[PDB]
């Protein structure tokens, strides 16, 4: 066991559990989003540990459940859309057709189906699993930028295998250039804080 | 098979842990054997052709206990569609790819060390390998195998941190101006295999440079503001230490780098760019405007800083520190003309005797800052003689260092100029001036002719030349003559060489002629027993009745006393080895001589006579050759016909009271005298018996200012001469003998001394016979030291006698006197008659058929005389 990533994770169930969370107390009147980077080979620690949280949590408070590479694979075998957008050709030409297969997955729009998944405004939250399989084209704080669209004020929690230094978020061995901020850090980085299961 | 065992190995290493292997085969390494392999459960993936979102779909979510082994002909698919990645990245892959062939082109055959060699499978080619190999020293561990790939990607062949700077310093300065970028192409393939990392943790470790995010510009800063810090100014350090090096032993080691840097002329270079970033940062030069400059001795950290020195000194300057800061004024001379800057760029350099030789001009100004007073002419001499003439010295010298400094248009000084030449024109003159009328006033010598001691120039060929002879090899030395001559040059010339051997002198001095322009101070030493002013010739004079002008004239002259004479046209280097024959009976032989007249009486040029203090000074620390001790020669002979002045500026008041009536029979008059009968003295001129003083045969009085007064500019006006006073009329009877030559060199093409014969043609008649080398002129400050190879030769330098080697130590008198007896041994009549034929003097020291002079023989054996 890694405790530091488990007391982390423990702390899913405590801030859920806590004030700020499902009242969304960073100013309240806010969408109550959450932030989790985590070391990036923890891969099997975080996707059992929220297996487990399914499991756990409704002792407590309810939600449902998603897996990150299954939501890709019920709409996707392959680039996909890929295959399917080479029918642009006679409509407008081969400008559209060649840019719509050049440029994939604009990521404004993976909201709606995880609503079709799960009643999320109903829900106190939803539980993830396959977690850092994250390499198709989704990233952490685009995913995050689409889902406030549908979740209306309910929490989602940024787990995200890497780092977020309280500004840069960087998944694996180091990509992308970009932020999160809507969303509360649920446990930092750093800190007495990030650490609470001594002996 | 074995192969297939460690394969099978190798896939169960990987199995026994990882439900999941990569198996990347663009070599296609076991092709053939995939169903051969033992692994419990393990499916083979090639995922060439799949669906790899519903191959990835397949391992992760379908088959969550199935182990797999995937496969392909090349590397990953693309990255932006790498479904996989996250797999590829927390996984493993199994290595069908053999290390040996990678460890022993490394030469590290380690196979302990091939597992980080694993995780740099991407690093190699054998070019790489090899060159790593070439610096491998095999007990290497993860950080040395770290440690030198940097040093194999940065070109180095040492891999130390300061090395590998120097190198990525060098792509800085490259990358900063001139179009590159090998220095991030480089960090990148640093990165690449993790040793950026590494790169900017052991530039903590051995250099003490961190940043959160790191970058050559800000290590460059953090270091240049180390070295910057160490030599900030004391009065103004602690605002300019905040951007250094992360750690002190970071700075201590950026100090050892940067005197390395500094010392090692290897790397000097990257200073051809921190001081273009290290001023508009900040601009702390302009923050540190009036912090004392002397103090800066110690600092070499840019332009900016030597500018600073500069204008705080320029500025002690134009507040013009007559009244002397000396031994700060002292405190920074050498240290900097030793230092960085000074040491790439001489101008600089000069800056420092600009200083230290108006460090002379002012003291010496403070000693003497009412001009001068001594008790009367003998005692003014004395001091004079000491020390009266330094104050040409220094104010030239200083002038012309500062515009050694200015020399490249870099006038960075310039008004200064005009406060120390108003020390010259309206003080330094003006004032000594006064004081040396005052003793001429007190002794009349005017028409009362004599004083304490000193000799005099009256009589000079008559009770002096001959009367020489008193050391029994004496008759006979050679002359220059030269044209105007400041007497300092006859200190400078010699006390710049109070280093040199039997190069020798002696402090001594003697009056001259007192009215002092060029001619008479001639007359009183052409050759004679009676000195001749003569009707028709005016300012031209004569003695023996023979005269100081006109070449035919000039070499006659001489021949009372068996001489000849040459001009300055010709003396210069002037013809070889002839030059032992065209002479041999001249008790007088002369040269003349005439830069600084030649800048003086050519108007244009007296307000240039700084000038003559630049391009005659080139030619007059060095004027002899052809004397010092060897093929025998012996003494110096030159001394001045007249001093003369020179100012920077127009004319004060007291450079230009003037005449009283001129006299009928004016002999010459002049810029600063007039010669003529019956002129006793004058509240600003002196005047007085030439016909006491002279010797000549002359009825005549002087007209002369009294004090840096003057006459009709003829000539000059801030450059003249011709009055009573000894930047006039100090003679250099200096006891000399040889100098350093460049002074009157030119045109001619050597003269590498004169060596051969004492023979008509170069003809022998005993079976055995004298090369009969007549010693009569040496080496010297351009001609030769040259060992002699002496053999005679036909025309192409083929032996016809025995040949003897030959050198020389000696300095010997009288040319009567001078042979050297080289006994050649000879060949009867070989000599084809039809050709010419030769005595070939080798270089001994290169052995060539370097040089020859003309031979014809045909013996008439030793019988014909016996």
């Amino acid at each position: 066991i890694d405790p530091v990533l488990e007391y982390r994770l423990s702390q899913v169930q405590s801030r859920i559990s806590e004030e700020r969370f499902l009242k969304n107390n960073g100013s309240g009147n806010e969408i109550g989003f959450w932030i989790f980077d985590y070391p990036a080979q923890n891969e099997l620690q975080v996707r059992e540990h929220l297996k487990y949280l399914l499991r756990n949590l409704e002792k407590d408070h309810k939600f449902a459940h998603l897996n990150i590479f299954q939501i890709i694979v019920d709409m996707l075998t392959e680039r996909g859309l890929f295959d399917r957008v080479c029918q642009q050709e006679v409509k407008v030409g081969t400008e559209a057709l060649k840019k719509q297969l050049v440029g994939l997955l604009n990521q404004k729009k993976i909201a709606d189906y995880i609503a079709k998944k799960v009643d999320l405004q109903n829900q106190e939250f939803v539980i993830l699993t396959g977690m850092g399989n994250a390499w198709p084209l989704v990233r952490g704080h685009e995913l995050m930028s689409a889902l406030q669209d549908v979740m209306g004020f309910t929490p989602l929690l940024m787990f995200y295998p890497g780092t977020y230094s309280g500004h840069d978020l960087s998944p694996l061995a180091g990509i992308d250039s970009r932020n999160y901020y809507r969303a509360f850090r649920l446990v930092p980085e750093s800190g007495p804080a990030a650490t609470l299961n001594p002996r | 098979t074995l192969q297939n065992q460690e394969f099978i190995a190798g896939l169960k290493a990987k199995f026994a842990e990882h439900r999941i292997v990569f198996w990347h085969d663009p070599d296609k390494r076991f092709l053939e054997e995939l169903d051969n392999l033992e692994l419990e459960n393990v499916t083979l993936l090639d995922m060439t052709d799949q669906s790899q979102l519903a191959v990835k779909k397949r391992i992760e979510i379908d088959e969550p206990e199935q182990q797999f082994l995937l496969w392909f002909p090349h590397d990953a698919p693309p990255k932006e569609f790498d479904w996989l990645l996250d797999i590829r990245l927390y996984s493993t892959e199994f290595h069908a790819d053999f290390a040996a062939i990678t460890l022993n082109t490394l030469g590290i055959p380690q196979l302990g060390l091939r597992e980080h060699i694993q995780r740099r499978k991407a690093f190699f080619s054998t070019k790489r390998l090899s060159a790593l190999k070439g610096l491998v020293t095999e007990q290497e561990n993860e950080a040395s195998l770290d440690k030198k790939m940097v040093a194999v990607i940065a070109g180095v062949k040492t891999a130390k941190t300061e090395e590998i700077l120097f190198s990525l310093i060098t792509q800085y300065v490259n990358q900063q101006k001139d179009d590159d970028s090998d220095l991030e192409n480089t960090l990148a393939m640093l990165k690449r295999h993790d040793l950026e990392g590494v790169l900017w943790d052991i530039l903590n470790q051995e250099m003490g440079y961190q940043a959160e995010h790191p970058t050559l510009e800000n290590l460059i800063l953090k270091l240049f503001c180390t070295d910057l810090s160490a030599q900030a100014d004391p009065q103004k350090r602690e605002w300019l230490e905040k951007n250094v090096l992360a750690t002190p032993s970071g700075r201590a080691s950026a100090l050892a780098f940067m005197v390395t840097w500094r010392a090692d002329r290897r790397y000097k270079e990257a200073y051809d760019y921190c001081a273009q970033q290290m001023q508009d940062a900040l601009r702390p030069e302009d923050q540190y405007r009036l912090s004392s400059p002397y103090d800066l001795h110690e600092c070499e950290t840019t332009l900016s800083i030597e500018q600073t020195i500069i204008h705080a000194l320029v500025t002690q300057l134009l507040e013009e520190s007559t009244t002397l800061d000396r031994e700060a004024f002292k405190k920074l001379l050498s240290e900097r003309q030793s230092k960085y800057w000074c040491q790439t760029r001489q101008e600089y350099c000069a800056i420092y005797d600009a200083l230290r030789q108006a460090e002379r001009l002012l003291n010496l100004r403070n000693r003497h800052i009412d001009g001068f007073h001594y008790q009367d002419s003998a005692t003014f001499w004395k001091a004079y003689c000491e020390e009266l003439f330094r104050f040409d010295q220094a104010y030239r010298l200083f002038n012309e260092y500062a515009l050694l400094v200015h020399s490249k248009g870099a006038m960075i000084l310039k008004s200064l100029d005009d406060y120390i030449e108003a020390l010259y024109s309206n003080w330094y003159l003006a004032e000594l001036s006064r004081s040396w009328n005052k003793v001429l006033e007190t002794e009349n010598r005017m028409q009362e002719w004599r004083i304490a001691g000193v000799p005099r120039q009256q009589n000079f060929y008559n009770e002096v030349v001959k009367p020489q002879f008193n050391n029994p090899q004496i008759k006979r030395v050679f002359v220059i003559i030269s044209d105007a001559l400041r007497y300092e040059v006859a200190e400078e010339l010699g006390n710049q060489i109070n280093t040199e051997k039997r190069f020798t002198a002696e402090l001594r001095s003697q009056l001259g002629v007192l009215p002092s322009y060029t001619q008479l101070g001639m007359a009183a030493l052409l050759p004679h027993d009676e000195i001749c002013y003569q009707p028709g010739s005016g300012d031209i004079v004569y003695a023996d009745g023979l005269s100081t002008s006109g070449t035919p004239n000039r070499d006659t002259i001489l021949k009372k006393y068996k001489g000849m004479a040459v001009k300055s046209d010709d003396l210069l280097k002037w013809k070889n080895q002839q030059g032992r024959d065209l002479i041999r009976d001249y008790e007088v032989v002369y040269i003349w001589h005439n830069t600084i007249d030649a800048m003086g009486d050519s108007a244009s040029t007296e307000e240039k006579t700084f000038e003559a203090c630049r391009n005659a000074v080139v030619e007059l620390k060095d004027l002899v050759t052809r004397v010092i001790n060897r093929l025998h020669g012996t003494r110096i002979i030159v001394t001045a016909d007249h001093g003369f002045l020179f100012q920077q500026q127009p004319l004060s008041g007291q450079d230009k009271t003037t005449l009283q009536i001129k006299p009928d029979n004016t002999i010459k008059n002049h810029k600063r005298f007039i010669i003529g009968h019956q002129l006793p003295a004058d509240d600003f001129c002196w005047k007085g018996k030439v016909a006491d003083t002279a010797g000549v045969s002359d009825n005549s009085e002087f007209l002369i200012p009294k004090g840096i007064q003057r006459f009709h500019f003829s000539g000059g006006a801030r450059f003249v001469h011709g009055g009573a006073m000894l930047q006039e009329v100090c003679v250099p009877v200096l006891q000399v003998k040889a100098l350093q030559k460049t002074a009157a060199e030119k045109q001619p093409q050597r003269r590498p001394v004169d060596i051969v014969k004492h023979h008509p043609l170069i003809k022998l008649v005993n079976n055995i016979d004298k090369v009969s080398l007549l010693q009569t002129h040496p080496v010297g400050e351009l001609y030769e030291p040259r060992t002699l190879n002496i053999f005679i030769v036909d025309n192409a330098n083929n032996v016809v006698s025995g040949k003897e080697r030959i050198c020389f130590d000696s300095d010997n008198n009288t040319m009567e006197k001078r042979v050297r007896d080289v006994t050649l041994k000879l060949i009867g009549a070989n000599f084809n008659r039809r050709n010419e034929y030769w005595l070939i003097l080798e270089d001994a020291q290169t052995e060539t058929g370097y040089q020859k002079y003309p031979v014809i023989i045909d013996l008439a054996f030793q019988d014909d005389f016996f």
